């Protein structure tokens, strides 16, 4: 339904074949489906309609909380505890959001694998590539941080990686 | 439950900021106090570690039966 965004959680257009009976024998699946409709789905639909009618008479809202952007650990002085605190809280929020981004991509991958049946190896290549890219970026950001990870340790890891990349590029320019 | 038993995140956030400021100031004060104690005990030019000497008002500045003190 329209509860979730279809761009964040995409699905193919869902082609289904038309029934093409080839025998005069009655189809038990259709008869049981009609019985199930009449004895299960209609009462459930009526109950839900009543509940939604009650919900309509009492309509209230909740909001998504917006967080400002505070300075990060890069422009905090060595012993400034307040800037360090706010930068660390912002970094923790960013870490949580990155985890949920990876979660969304993994959900896409799983749904693709189930949906494609026997053709999943070829038909889920884009989802596999997206998960590979996201997983590599996440591994670069947060792996090996340890039990007591902090924005300072992430900064040190990034600086070490930047130094390695700079040295590699410098020695590649010499070859 | 949130309305009845709890407060918003701002209260805890800013209380944490105040607590952190107090603790950091205490830490720097402790380090400075140790350094000041070390310097005063080494040089003796401060109000602390002022060990007594002889009071000069006990000296008798009067002629002493002999000219050469
Ligand atoms: C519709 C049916 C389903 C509803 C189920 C609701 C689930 C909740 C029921 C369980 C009880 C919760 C446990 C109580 C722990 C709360 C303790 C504390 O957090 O509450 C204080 C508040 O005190 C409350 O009054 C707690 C009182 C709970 C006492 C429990 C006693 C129940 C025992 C039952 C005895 C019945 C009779 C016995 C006969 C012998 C908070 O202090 P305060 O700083 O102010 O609040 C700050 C937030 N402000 C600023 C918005 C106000």
């Amino acid at each position: 339904p329209d509860s979730w965004d279809k761009d964040v959680y995409p699905e193919p257009p869902r082609r289904t074949p038309a029934p093409a009976p080839q025998t005069s024998l009655p189809n038990p699946v259709t008869y049981l489906t009609k019985i199930f409709d009449l004895l299960v789905d209609r009462p459930v639909t009526l109950a839900r309609e009543f509940i939604e009618q009650q919900h309509a008479k009492n309509r209230y809202y909740y909001y998504h909380r917006e967080f400002r952007r505070v300075p990060d650990i890069t422009e905090c002085e060595e012993k400034d505890i307040l800037c360090m605190f706010e930068a660390e809280m912002q970094w923790r929020r960013d870490y949580k959001v990155d985890q949920e981004i990876v979660n969304i991509i993994q959900e896409r991958l799983k749904a693709c694998q189930q949906r494609e049946g026997e053709s999943y190896r070829q038909n889920c290549a884009k989802e596999l590539e997206q998960f590979t890219q996201v997983s590599k970026a996440f591994q670069d950001r947060y792996s090996d941080l340890g039990a007591h990870y902090s924005a300072r340790k992430c900064l040190a890891k990034q600086k070490q990686r930047m130094l390695a990349e700079r040295k590699a590029a410098k020695e590649a320019a010499a070859a | 439950i949130a309305r009845t038993f709890y407060d918003g995140p701002e209260k805890n956030y800013e209380k944490t900021m105040a607590i952190l400021q107090i603790e950091a100031e205490k830490a720097e004060l402790r380090l400075k106090e140790l350094e000041v104690r070390r310097l005063m005990r080494a040089r003796g030019d401060g109000p602390w570690y002022q060990y007594p000497t002889i009071d000069k008002a006990l000296i008798d500045h009067s002629p002493k039966t002999t000219p050469d003190n």
